[PDB]
Parts: structure tokens; C-alpha cells; sequence
RNA sequence: UAUGGAAGUUUGAGGACAGGUCUGUGAUGCCCUUAGACGUUCUGGGCCGCACGCGCGCUACACUGACGGAGCCAGCGAGUCUAACCUUGGCCGAGAGGUCUUGGUAAUCUUGUGAAACUCCGUCGUGCUGGGGAUAGAGCAUUGUAAUUAUUGCUCUUCAACGAGGAAUUCCUAGUAAGCGCAAGUCAUCAGCUUGCGUUGAUUACGUCCCUGCCCUUUGUA
């Protein structure tokens, strides 16, 4: 809803840098008038703003005098996709989405023509009427991407078989397609015994750091295991940890009885 | 075994058409096609006789490009060839004797499949 | 006296339950049909499947194979007025499966719509 | 009965103060299939008093 | 002034504009595109198409229940003239439906709209079971010129997952939530649509700012 695939292409040369020009000043000056773009000709900046103001990558305040801007939730999106394309990745979007609740799964084409998964991080997807601009959608969703991003990279570095994060910039995390099928929709499989023997032992893997998954119930991971929605995990320092142990296990002690008929 | 229509064989396959051929047929034919009083000559009866007349000596009859799909196959067009226009050009279909009891629309397929692969 | 699940017309027709609802397990016959034939067998409906000795079986199967003469008025059979001959059949367990199966083939040979749907659709 | 449980149950269970449609299934006997018929007969034949008359919940007595 | 009061929450609950009007004119100016490129019209097809993600719903997983009898209980409505709506009644057919006559331009006739849930009495007994009828076939019907890509109705058969639903979220304080059907509008046929209508009929606070979102004060400075 809030995101848009339409206008990415039609910006011009200075735009990406002009749309960048507000961003460097943003960290210090979070209200940016017109000339504050110049230093960082007399055609250049407003024809960018004519895009950016009319294409909604920069908000506009109307006054007789020169007007102060503050960069728009839409504007970082392509700025991200600018450095995204520039690391290397994301030649094009894919036709399979991929639309989730808080995050956007996007089949996306890396260099070499690699169909892969992009994840845009911003909460509460619909743009919302109730938000103060500049921070809540950008900056809250900005940091929190790396919060997760360096967990999986740290958690994949553990060696457990899981997705590996490919790229992250400006609340966009890209990683492997990870084909497989979730057990939430599970249709058929013959061999549980080592499947679940992996599963219940996959737990002590999840617990090898003194952690417990808490999402290990259904709707998480696929027959490669392929596991997702990591963030909810609990520490050994986390006080109630022992209650969540039988919660996780028994809920997947629960599932199999119905569908695939197994018991520990 | 030849085409027993509903216990109907060859000579009375060829002429019972439109009078009592519609009588022994299912529910969408009997009282339903007590109606069907349309322009059945159209350019249909004349090309129906001239075109099956345009099969001399073990030959396909002349295909009729036409603008109908709704007509039920008549016993007179047994062993005909008819182009059936399905939104693109007059896509030629031979008529077979076993085809009675069906619609002209059911053979020429209007939409193409989705074709993944 | 008490007999349970039996194997005839290739189907394991269940025992120890109500008389109508044992026959319905056979393909091509159902709740109304096993209702009406159990009326036409002149056997009470509150009787169970533990009963019904071989002669009581032979009357039921004897009726179902020629249903138009044991007073079924030919609006109650499942596959009436066949497109081959015009007679009124009531297709049964494995007659029903290949009978309904071959209809796809007779709509493929004529090149009808539904046969081509199931042709390129698979 | 299934072999003997007409003669068996008809001596076995007038045990408690109360028999019903679904209490007879508790004792791992025949289900509500024919034990309900057995409630009609033993209701009829002296033993348990009908202090109900009817279906689903049939409040009854012991052998009186 | 809890009392009495039909009613003691406002009894209660609702009913000048850069708005539209040059496309209204039967008032009143300026700028744009032109002829093998301005249209009329016939027939067929599509608007249903499907790995999919997102959202509104309907029905289900039953034994406070499924089915078979029996009781029979409302309100809002609305209907045929220069023509065939609502239909009673009387037959025919399982049924859908068909036929023969009637009344009502309507508090009158349809119609007391004899609706459904509901109730009683029975079978069924915890089994993807008889819950469920997904999907598909046969036959028979009606509308409309035409239903094939299944209109809708009826009869039989075929019986899918679903064994109570993760993180997330929607709505609601009393004849209300929820359950139940009915009428009217769209309309040749067609609700699973909407707006009203009545029937059965709860729980749980009667407050707070934990969040949410909105209003309103004080504060700092170009």
C-alpha cells in the first residue's frame, strides 16, 4: 500500500544525488530549504524537486518565501534502491508477491539474473493517517532492519541451516529465495521420524546459545528445514524461559497428531 | 459399432432431423428446441447443401466460414466441415457423425490456456 | 446369526450398523437409493446389518440390477437414458467408475469442450 | 448382547440410583444404539421408573 | 421529591462555500485538432480466464447435535391501463414445474403474507460419522433470440479438506450482541448484495488513560 513500484525509473541524473542532497543534511538539518540542496545549476535542483515534490519523494510546505523541506518516506525508498542497485542486486522486480503484514516479500532480480527475495521493513502496512512524518515510518523501521539483519547473519554464521541475509540498506533486507514449503500449509510427507528427530533436536540447536525459539510452532520453516520469522527469541537471562519450552515443543507435539500422525 | 444416437442408427440417423430427431434427445433439445425457429438457412442451408455437394469422390466437403456457435449439430450436417469463428479467424472444424447431441460452440475453443511452460 | 462386514460387488460393505447406511458405501448408490431399495426389499429399516442372510441379500441385489420392474418409476435411478442405447441404467460400484470415466473419452474423440479441458488441463 | 450381554447386562447394571441414555455408554457396554431400546424395555418391564418419558435426556431411577 | 412516575441520560433519536452547474441555458469572452486518421453498423469473443499474495463474506468441523413426523407464531412491505403484476382456488406430475378459472389498481384479494429458528416425540452415538456437501456426471425443467465457458430450479449418484484454528486484528453496553427468516431496490432468469422489518434472545464494565487515535493547555527558541 504505502510502497510503490511505479515511479522508480523516471527520475533523472541529479535526482538520485539531489534526493540524496536532502539526506546528508537530514541527520543535522531535519528541515531542508531549497538552496540547502544546491551546495551538496539553476535548472538542476527544482526539476528534481518538481519530480520529488510532485512524485512525492519530498514533502512540500507552501509559503511566499523559500520553502523548507523534510525528506519523505517515499524518498528514502528509491535512495535505498539506488544504493541497492549500486552494491549489486535488484535489476527488476518479480511477478510473485509476496505481500506480508509488516514486511514485503519481493521476488527480485539480482545481477546474473538471480530471482531472490527482497524484504522492505516498515510496520503496519496499508501509509497511515496517524503518523508524524520523517521518523516513525523511516527511522523506527530504519534501525530495526539492521537489528534483525545482523541477527540472522550472526545466527547463520552459527552454522545451523537457515536463510542467509544477502543485502541490507535503509530498511530493506534481501536474502535467498529459500524454496521449500511451510508446515503451516503442509500437504504430505512420508518420513517424520528423523524429520522430528531433527526438529526436537533443532530446538536444542535453537537452545545451543541458551535461547528458545518461541515461534517454533507452525507457519515457520520448510522442507529443504527452512525456518523464518526469527525475532521473537528468548534469552536464558530472560526470566520466564522455562515456561516457553513446553509451549514450543508441545505445540509441535500437537500438530503432527492431527496431520502427519506422529508422537515423541 | 456405429453411432447409436440414443438407440438410433444409420438411415434414421440421416433423416429424422428437426422433426423427431429433436424428440428423442435430452431436455435441452425437446421442448427447448420446440423453439429454435431462427434463420437456419442464413448462409447455412445453401452452403450446407452446396458445400457437402462440394465433396466429390472421397473428399472433405467445402469448409463453411460461418458466424454461429449456438446451433446444435443437425443430422443433415453429418460429415460436414465448418469453420467456427471464435473471436479470431474462421477456425475450421470437420463435422463427424458421432458429434450429434452437442453444440457447435463446444468444439471451437474461444480462450487459449494460461500456458505456464 | 450376527454377521459383520461383507465383501460382494467388490466392496467391503460394513456390518453392525443400520441397514440403509451399510449399502451407501458402495459407489453409485447412496442414502435415498439404499433407503428406497430397503423399502422395496420388504425388510424393516430399523433392522441392523448384523442380520440379512444370503437370500435377503439376493433379493436386494436382484432388485437393484433390474430396477424398473420392481416399481422404480425411472426418475429415481442415477444414470438414466444413456446416450449409447437409450435405456435406463443404474450404474454400480465399478460399472459407475469406468462408465463415468469413459464419458471423458467420448467427449475427447468428438473433440468436445470438456474433454479438451481435461486433456490440456492435466 | 453380541454374545451374552442381554442376560449379562440385565443382571449386571441396575447398580446406581440413575441410568440414562449416555450413562450406559460409560460402562463400556453397547452404545446408545440398542441400550436406548434396553431403556425402553426395562423402563417398560418394571425395573427402572420412568420419571422422564422422552428423548435426549431421560431421567430415570434404579430398580425400585 | 430510593420514592412515585408510561417516560427522571438534550424523555429519546434524527432532520456564506476557489462544492457543483460553459456537458442546464430558451444569457455572456478567449485558446486547441481536422478528410486512406470523422463516424454509423453487423456477427463472434471477452469482461468469469489462475502457481499466486492481499481483503470482504458464506458454510462447516455436530450429540446445547444431524435427520422424520407433528404445533403453528409476526412485522416491514408491494402488486396488472392502454395491459398481463401479485396470485387464491380446481386439477396434473416425485419434484421443478405445467394447465383451467377467479379476486385484487389494493386496510378488503394475494395475505391472517399460516416464514424460519423454535417446541414435542422418535432414530442416530461418537466413528472425516449420517457433520460437511467441495467438485463432477446423468436425466428432467424454466427464463430469455441465444445458458456452449457449466444462468437458475428439481431428482439420483460422486463425498474434498475441515477433529476448533499461530503471530495479528474486527465489532459490541439491553430487547442490544449473537442466532433466525421475511419484504423492498438492481432485475427476462440470477445474491452469497444492500436497506429496512420482525422472531428467539446473552455475557460482561458502567470506568480508565496501558496502548491506540483525536481534541485542548503550559513550555523553549528564529
Amino acid at each position: 500500500m504505502k510502497l510503490d513500484t511505479s515511479h522508480m525509473r523516471y527520475l533523472t541524473t541529479d535526482d538520485f544525488r539531489v534526493l540524496q542532497a536532502v539526506e546528508q543534511g537530514s541527520r543535522s538539518h531535519e528541515v531542508v530549504p531549497t538552496p540547502l540542496i544546491h551546495q551538496i545549476s539553476q535548472s538542476g535542483t527544482n526539476r528534481a524537486i518538481s519530480d520529488l515534490a510532485k512524485l512525492s519523494l519530498i514533502s512540500k510546505m507552501r509559503n511566499v518565501k523559500y520553502d523548507g523541506y523534510r525528506l519523505t518516506y517515499n524518498g528514502i525508498d528509491y535512495l535505498a534502491l539506488k544504493t541497492m542497485l549500486n552494491r549489486d542486486t535488484v535489476y527488476s522486480v518479480g511477478n510473485t508477491i509476496g505481500v506480508g503484514k509488516e514486511s514485503d516479500i519481493y521476488k527480485v532480480s539480482d545481477k546474473n539474473g538471480n530471482p531472490r527475495v527482497m524484504k522492505i521493513h516498515r510496520l503496519g502496512r496499508t501509509y497511515l493517517k496517524k503518523s508524524n512524518q520523517g521518523a516513525n515510518w523511516m527511522h523506527l523501521s530504519r534501525l530495526a532492519a539492521n537489528k534483525e539483519y545482523q541477527f540472522m547473519s550472526m545466527l547463520y554464521s552459527k552454522g545451523f541451516k537457515v536463510p542467509e541475509p544477502f543485502d541490507n540498506s535503509r530498511h530493506i533486507v534481501v536474502m535467498e529465495l529459500i524454496e521449500g514449503y511451510p508446515m503451516r500449509r503442509l500437504r504430505k510427507h512420508k518420513n517424520i521420524p528423523k524429520l522430528y528427530s531433527d526438529l526436537m533436536c533443532f530446538i536444542v540447536d535453537l537452545a545451543n546459545s541458551g535461547l528458545i525459539h518461541c515461534d517454533f510452532n507452525e507457519f515457520n520453516i520448510m522442507i529443504k528445514f527452512v525456518v523464518i520469522d526469527f525475532p521473537q527469541c528468548i534469552s536464558i537471562q530472560h526470566q520466564d524461559a522455562d515456561y516457553y519450552f513446553q509451549r514450543d515443543v508441545d505445540c509441535i507435539r500437537r500438530f503432527f497428531k492431527k496431520k502427519l500422525k506422529y508422537e515423541p | 459399432k456405429t453411432h447409436s444416437y440414443r438407440g438410433v442408427d444409420l438411415e434414421k440417423l440421416l433423416e429424422m432431423s428437426t422433426e423427431d430427431f429433436v424428440k428423442l434427445a435430452p431436455a435441452r433439445v425437446r421442448r427447448r428446441f420446440a423453439r429454435g425457429m431462427t434463420s437456419k438457412p442464413a448462409g447455412f442451408m445453401k452452403k450446407l447443401r452446396a458445400a457437402k455437394l462440394a465433396a466429390p469422390e472421397n473428399e472433405k466437403p467445402a469448409p463453411v466460414r460461418t458466424h454461429m456457435r449456438n446451433m446444435i449439430i443437425v443430422p443433415e450436417m453429418i460429415g460436414s466441415v465448418v469453420g467456427i469463428y471464435n473471436g479470431k479467424a474462421f477456425n475450421q472444424v470437420e463435422i463427424r457423425p458421432e458429434m450429434l447431441g452437442h453444440y457447435l460452440g463446444e468444439f471451437s475453443i474461444t480462450y487459449t490456456p494460461v500456458r505456464h511452460g | 446369526s450376527f454377521q459383520h462386514i461383507l465383501r460382494l460387488l467388490n466392496t467391503n460393505v460394513d456390518g453392525n450398523i443400520k441397514i440403509v447406511y451399510a449399502l451407501t458405501t458402495i459407489k453409485g448408490v447412496g442414502r435415498r437409493y439404499s433407503n428406497l431399495v430397503c423399502k422395496k426389499a420388504d425388510v424393516d429399516l430399523h433392522k441392523r446389518a448384523g442380520e440379512l442372510t444370503q437370500e435377503e441379500l439376493e433379493r436386494i441385489v436382484q432388485i437393484m440390477q433390474n430396477p424398473t420392474h420392481y416399481k422404480i418409476p425411472a426418475w429415481f435411478l442415477n444414470r438414466q437414458n444413456d446416450i449409447t442405447d437409450g435405456k435406463d441404467y443404474h450404474t454400480l460400484a465399478n460399472n459407475v467408475e469406468s462408465k463415468l470415466r469413459d464419458d471423458l473419452e467420448r467427449l475427447k474423440k468428438i473433440r468436445a469442450h470438456r474433454g479438451i479441458r481435461h486433456f490440456w488441463g492435466l | 448382547l453380541d454374545q451374552e450381554k442381554y442376560d449379562r447386562i440385565l443382571k449386571e447394571v441396575p447398580t446406581y440410583r440413575y441410568v440414562s441414555v449416555s450413562v450406559l455408554v460409560d460402562r463400556l457396554k453397547i452404545g446408545g444404539s440398542l441400550a436406548r431400546i434396553a431403556l425402553r424395555h426395562l423402563e417398560k418391564e418394571g425395573i427402572i421408573k420412568p420419571i422422564s418419558k422422552h428423548s435426549k435426556q431421560a431421567i430415570y431411577t434404579r430398580a425400585t
